[PDB]
RNA sequence: CUAAGAAAUUCACGGCGGGCUUGAUGUCCGCGUCUACCUGGUUCACUGCCGUAUAGGCAG
C-alpha cells in the first residue's frame, strides 16, 4: 500500500512542473508512458493518430507494474507450495484492484 | 470536533520565511498549533460575515525548504540567520537566533454555517483565499503566482450529503490535486502503546520519542529497527505551571481584558502519510480543544484511529 | 557410485533450419529454382469475443468495446497465387557417439556410463530407433500444420556424400501413416543408414525434401518469432512469422521435434499416438505431462536405476532411455 | 466437468486472398489472361483502385479449402473436458450432418458477398464455382447472384449438389478444393473497392486485392439466429454477435443465448439448445480462436 | 487572533610541481511460442470553384 501510492507521488511529481514532455527522446519499451503520465496541456497533439485525444484502460502499464511486482521481491522458492504466495498473489490482487480504480480518472 | 458540512481546499499555498524551530526541542516543520491558529483568524475575519465555522485545518506540504547549512566536520546542521539595524551607539547588535523554512502547503477546512444555504460555493472559496492572501501563516508571508496561471483556483466539496459512492468518487478528485504532498495526523495512541511495551524498566513519556526518533541499530539476539511509518515528534500543544491570574495583574500583557498562565510546551507523536492511505478525509482535521479548568491547552487530529 | 553433478550431452541428430519454396506441381522434379516464400505485411481489424471477464456483464460495455475495434498488423506466408506446392527443405546430419558427454564430473561414473550404453548397443543396434526416426522422415511430420489438409504429400530424401548424392528415395508422407510404424523394403534401406550413423560406423549427411500441394495462393504456416515491446499495436506487436534472407522458414529445433516423436510407450496410452522423447515427457500442447517423476517410468528414475544401483529397465522402456541421450540436454544435477 | 484454460480451434474453410482483374463483359471465354488492377495516385495524396476505362467487369479470383474434423480442439489441457466436448460434436453429427449449416455457406459463394462494397451499385454478377480433385476441375458451376437473394434464403438442386460438397469435406468424407471466380458488370473505368490497409492499398504482386479474413467475414453470414429480430437479414457468426457498422450487438450474456452460455450448457449442463440455435453452436467451431478460461 | 509582532553578514585572494598500473585466462549444453479477426468510423470537415459571403452541371 506504501508501494501502490509511492508510484503515484512518483506520478505527480513527474506530472508537475514538466508541461514539455513527449515522446521523441529515446523511446525503445516505453509504451503508453506517454498516456499515463502524459502533460495534459490543456489541449491534445496529434496528426496520425486518434489515441492522444482521450484516455481509456491505463491498465497495462499497471500490469507491467504488477509484472514488476512479482520481479520485486528477489527470490522465494518455498514459497510456491505453501499457500503464502497464494496469499502474496492476494495481496498483489487486492493493491492492483485499489490501483486500477485510482488510475482511471486521470484519462476516465 | 465537530462534523463538518463542507471541505473548503486551499490549493497551493506558497510560504516564504516561515518558522522552523516550532519547540524547544522539535525542531523542522512549523508547529500546527500555527495552523489551527491561522483559521481561527480567517474565522475571525470572514467566517462571521459569511456565517460559517471554520474549525478544522488539514496539513498536506507539498515541499519544505529549510535554511540550514552543516558545517565543516560535524554532521549536525546550523541556521542561517540574518542581520538587524545596529545599537544605538551604533556598535553591533545582538543575536537572537530564528529558524527560517519556505514552505509549499495546502490547507482543507471545515464548514459548519449557514452561509453554505445562503452564499454559492464560489462565493465562498473567493472571500477566503482573497482574505488569505495577505495574511501570515506560520510568522511568514504567502506568495501569488506568476508565468503558468495553473494552480489559481481553490475548490469546496459538500461532503454531508449524497450517497455513499457519491462522495467517493468525488473524494478522488481531491486526492488528486493534494498529491505531490505528505499528509500530517497526530498519533496519540502509538506512543500510549510503546510506553506499556517497554515495561521492562521503568521509562518516562520523554524516553520513548527518543527512541522513535531514532536510527536504534541493534546489536544481534547488524540490525537496523524497523519503522513502521514517517513517525516525527510534534508539539502536541501546552500545559499551564501558573495559577489563572485576572485580566489587569500580569504586567506587560498584549491586552488587559483577558486572563493569563504561564505554560510549557507539551511534545507529542505525529506521522506523515500520503492522502491515498486515509479512507475519510475528514479525520484529517487538526482541532485545538483545551479544558481551561486544569492546565492542558492542546490539538491533535480526533477520530482518526 | 554418485552421479555427475554436471551431465551435458551434446546432441545427435542435428537438423538445419528448412526454408519454404512453393511451385507448380509435376513441375517437382525440376524444384531447382522455385522462389521462396516471402513474408510480408497486412491489415487485421477484429471485434473482441474473448472469454468474459468476472463480473462484466454489462451490456453497454460490450456495445462500447464495439466502438473500440482492434486495428491490428500481422504478417502472414501465401503462396504464389498460381503454385500449389510447397516445397519444404533442410538437411539432417547424424553425428553418431550418444553415450560419451561432453562435460562430466565424476569419472568413475562416466567410465560405468560408457559400459552401461556399451551393453545396450552390442545386444541391439540402434535399428530399433532408426526404424522409428525413418518413419518421422517418411511422413511429413516436420509438416506442422502445413500438412493437415492436403491432396498429396511426397518427401524426398536424398544421401550425400561427397557434393553428389549416393542414394535417394521416395517416399508418400499421406499412404504411411501418422501413428503406426509398419517395416518396407524401402525404409529398412533408410534405416539401416541412420543406425551406422548413430552408432559411428559410416558419416550420414541427408538432404530432406518434402513437396506438398495445397492450392492456388492459399496460406503456409512458418515458425513464429518472439515480439518485443515497440509502442502500440501497429508495428507487428500481434504476429512475427521466422524468416532467414528473406524467405519464410522453420525453426531447426521445431523439426528436430517432429523427428524424434517416436515415443509410442507411456503409462497410459495404448495406441493414442507417439509423444515426442522428453524427460517428464510432456506435450506443450497438450498441457499434460504423462510420465510422471511420482511414476517409475521417469526418465531420471529409469537412468538412475540402472546406472547406479544397476538394475535393467524393461527393454520396452531401454529404447526410451537411450532416446534421452541421442537429443542431448543438461542431465546430471 | 468444467471448461480447460486453453482451448484452441484450428479453424476450417479456409479461404486466400483475392486478386482482383479488369476485362471486357461477354469475353468470358478467354478470361484467363486479364491485365490486373493497380494502386495508383491522384492529388491530398491518395490511393484510388479504378479500372482501365476501356473494360466494364471485374474479375475476382480466390480459393477455398475445407478441411473437416471441426470437433477436435488443437490445444487442450483436460482430456474429460476434450472427450465429452467430442462426444458431444458426435452426438450432433449422428443426428444431422454439416448439410444446413453447408446449404447456408453454399448460398454465401453463389450470391457474391465477398464482393463488398462491390455488388451494391453493380448490375450482372456472374459466379464460377470449381472443383479441383488434381489441377482439372473435376466439377464445375455457373450461378447468378442477383437471382439468388442477399437477404434471403433460397434452396436450389444445383445449389443443394453443392451444398453436399462442402458437407463432405466439413464432415471429413475426403478433400474438398474451391476455385471462386467472380465476374461482375460495374462499368467502364469505375473505383472497385479493395481492403484498406492501415493509409494504402493491399496489393500483392502490385495487383489491389482483398484480405482472407476480409472474404472468411462474408462466407460466415449465417447466423439468422437472433435473440431480437431476423427482419435485419443475416449477420457473421461470431461469440457475443455483434456488427461494427450497426453499433450495437446481439446475444448479451444476460440474455441466455451467449454462444460460451451456450457451450457451458450443450457441453458442461447437458442443457440442449433448440436444433435451430445448435447450428450457431458448430459455426463458430468452424471459426475457431482462443476459448475457454 | 498564529513560539504572535521587527531585521542588509559584507569587502579581497595563483592551488602547483611530478609520475610505466602491469602479467595470464575454453562460457559451456538443451528446447514447438502458438489460436482467431471487415479497417467502407471521411489520410486534409475535403481534392478543383464563380465573390471569404452554407453562393453549386459544385468533380459532389
Amino acid at each position: 500500500a506504501q508501494i501502490c501510492d509511492e508510484a503515484l507521488q512518483y506520478a505527480a511529481r513527474l506530472r508537475e512542473l514538466e508541461p514539455g514532455w513527449s515522446a521523441t527522446p529515446g523511446c525503445q519499451l516505453h509504451d503508453a508512458e506517454q498516456l499515463w503520465l502524459d502533460p495534459l496541456r490543456a489541449q491534445t497533439d496529434e496528426t496520425f493518430l486518434q489515441r492522444r485525444l482521450r484516455g481509456d484502460w491505463p491498465a497495462e502499464v499497471g500490469n507491467r507494474f504488477a509484472n514488476w511486482l512479482n520481479r520485486a521481491v528477489s527470490s522465494d522458492s518455498q514459497i510456491l507450495g505453501s499457500p503464502e504466495a497464494a496469499q502474496w498473489s492476494q495481496e498483489l490482487s487486492k493493491e492492483l484492484t485499489m490501483f486500477k480504480e485510482i488510475l482511471e480518472d486521470e484519462r476516465d | 470536533v465537530t462534523d463538518p458540512e463542507a471541505l473548503l481546499l486551499l490549493p497551493r499555498l506558497s510560504i516564504q520565511n516561515a518558522n522552523a524551530i516550532s519547540s524547544p526541542l522539535t525542531w523542522g516543520f512549523p508547529s500546527p498549533g500555527a495552523f489551527t491558529g491561522f483559521v481561527h483568524a480567517l474565522q475571525r475575519r470572514v467566517g462571521i460575515s459569511l456565517d460559517i465555522e471554520l474549525d478544522g485545518v488539514g496539513i498536506v506540504c507539498h515541499r519544505f525548504e529549510a535554511q540550514i547549512s552543516q558545517p565543516a566536520g560535524k554532521r549536525t546542521k546550523v541556521f542561517n540567520l540574518t542581520r538587524n539595524p545596529l545599537n544605538r551607539d551604533g556598535s553591533t547588535a545582538a543575536i537572537v537566533e530564528e529558524g527560517r523554512a519556505h514552505l509549499e502547503v495546502s490547507l482543507l477546512l471545515g464548514v459548519h454555517g449557514d452561509g453554505l444555504d445562503d452564499h454559492p460555493a464560489q462565493e465562498i472559496a473567493r472571500q477566503v483565499q482573497e482574505q488569505a492572501g495577505a495574511m501570515r501563516l506560520a510568522g511568514g508571508s504567502i506568495l501569488p503566482w506568476c508565468n503558468e496561471r495553473f494552480p489559481a483556483p481553490n475548490a469546496e466539496l459538500l461532503m454531508l450529503g449524497g450517497s455513499d459512492e457519491q462522495r467517493r468518487k468525488n473524494q478522488r478528485r481531491l486526492t488528486r490535486r493534494l498529491l505531490p504532498g505528505f499528509a500530517l495526523v497526530s498519533r496519540e495512541a502509538l506512543l500510549q502503546q510503546h510506553l506499556e511495551t517497554l515495561r521492562t524498566t521503568l521509562p518516562e513519556a520523554t524516553t520513548l520519542d527518543a527512541l522513535l526518533d531514532l536510527c536504534r541499530i541493534n546489536f544481534e539476539p547488524w540490525q537496523v529497527r524497523d519503522k513502521p511509518g514517517w513517525l516525527v515528534p510534534i508539539p502536541a500543544g501546552y500545559n499551564a505551571l501558573s495559577p489563572l491570574y485576572l485580566p489587569g495583574e500580569v504586567r506587560n500583557a498584549r491586552d488587559r481584558e483577558t486572563p493569563l498562565r504561564f505554560v510549557e510546551n507539551l511534545f507529542g507523536l505525529g506521522e506523515w502519510l500520503s492522502p491515498h492511505r486515509v479512507a475519510a478525509l475528514s479525520d484529517l482535521l487538526w482541532y485545538h480543544h483545551a479544558e481551561p479548568d486544569k492546565g492542558l491547552y492542546r490539538w491533535s487530529t480526533p477520530r482518526f484511529v | 557410485l554418485s552421479t555427475a553433478s554436471v551431465l551435458a550431452f551434446e546432441r545427435k541428430l542435428d537438423p538445419s533450419d528448412a526454408l519454404m519454396s512453393a511451385g507448380a506441381w509435376a513441375q517437382r522434379d525440376a524444384s531447382q529454382e522455385w522462389p521462396a516464400v516471402t513474408v510480408r505485411e497486412k491489415s487485421v481489424r477484429g471485434t473482441i469475443s474473448n472469454r468474459l471477464k468476472t463480473k462484466d456483464r454489462d451490456p453497454a460495455k460490450l456495445d462500447a468495446s464495439i466502438q473500440s475495434p482492434n486495428l491490428q498488423t500481422v504478417d502472414v506466408a501465401n503462396l504464389p497465387s498460381d503454385a500449389d506446392t510447397l516445397k519444404v527443405r533442410f538437411t539432417l546430419r547424424v553425428l553418431g557417439g550418444a553415450g560419451t558427454p561432453s562435460a562430466c564430473n565424476d569419472a568413475a561414473y562416466r567410465d560405468k556410463l560408457l559400459q552401461t550404453v556399451a551393453t545396450y548397443v552390442n545386444d541391439q543396434g540402434f535399428a530399433e530407433l532408426a526404424r522409428r526416426y525413418a518413419h518421422n522422415l517418411a511422413n511429413a511430420r516436420f509438416l506442422w500444420r502445413n500438412r493437415v489438409g492436403a491432396e498429396a504429400v511426397e518427401v524426398r530424401i536424398n544421401h550425400i556424400r561427397q557434393g553428389e548424392v549416393a542414394r535417394a528415395w521416395r517416399f508418400d508422407a499421406l499412404a504411411i501413416g501418422l501413428r503406426d510404424f509398419k517395416a518396407d523394403a524401402e525404409l529398412d534401406a533408410l534405416a539401416e543408414l541412420i543406425a551406422s550413423g548413430l552408432s559411428g560406423s559410416g558419416h550420414v549427411l541427408l538432404e530432406v525434401v518434402a513437396f506438398a500441394r495445397i492450392g492456388d495462393g492459399q496460406e503456409v504456416f512458418p515458425s513464429q518469432e518472439l515480439i518485443l515491446d515497440k509502442g502500440d499495436k501497429k508495428g507487428q506487436k500481434s504476429k512475427t512469422l521466422y524468416s532467414v534472407r528473406d524467405a519464410a522458414a522453420i525453426h531447426s529445433q521445431k523439426i528436430g521435434n517432429a523427428l524424434r516423436t517416436i515415443d509410442t510407450w507411456y503409462p497410459d496410452e495404448d495406441g493414442l499416438g507417439p509423444i515426442a522423447v522428453e524427460p517428464y515427457g510432456s506435450v506443450t500442447s497438450q498441457g499434460k505431462a504423462y510420465r510422471q517423476p511420482k511414476q517409475k517410468l521417469d526418465f531420471y528414475t529409469l537412468l538412475d536405476n540402472w546406472v547406479l544401483r544397476d538394475e535393467a529397465p524393461a527393454v520396452e522402456q531401454q529404447h526410451y532411455v537411450i532416446a534421452n541421450l541421442i537429443r542431448g540436454g543438461v542431465f546430471g544435477e
